[PDB]
């Protein structure tokens, strides 16, 4: 039912290393954010 | 409460022997956790000597 990959030690054959970000958006609280510049303090300004 | 699981305590230092002393305190926000289970029956560890 399996068969092996024919990578040979030796480029559309080449390996690619492929990472699947797969985001589950309710199973749970959100968890992850991306983070974000912040600002200096002013003082007596509006 | 909406899988948040909130943890409050205080510590405080008391004579009483058996019960709570009569007096009033309040509990501090420790943490709320981000637990996404329900929870409906619950149990207590214990130290055994």
């Amino acid at each position: 039912p399996l068969q092996s990959y024919g990578f040979q030690p030796t480029v559309g054959y080449q390996p690619y290393r492929v990472v699947v970000l797969s985001f589950e958006l309710l199973h749970a609280p959100a968890t992850v954010c991306g983070p974000k510049k912040s600002t200096n303090l002013v003082k007596n300004k509006c | 409460i909406d899988g948040y699981f909130k943890i409050y305590s205080k510590h405080t230092p008391i004579n009483l022997v058996r019960d709570l002393p009569q007096g009033f305190s309040a509990l501090e926000p420790l943490v709320d956790l981000p637990i996404g289970i329900n929870i409906t029956r619950f149990q207590t560890l214990l130290a055994l000597h």
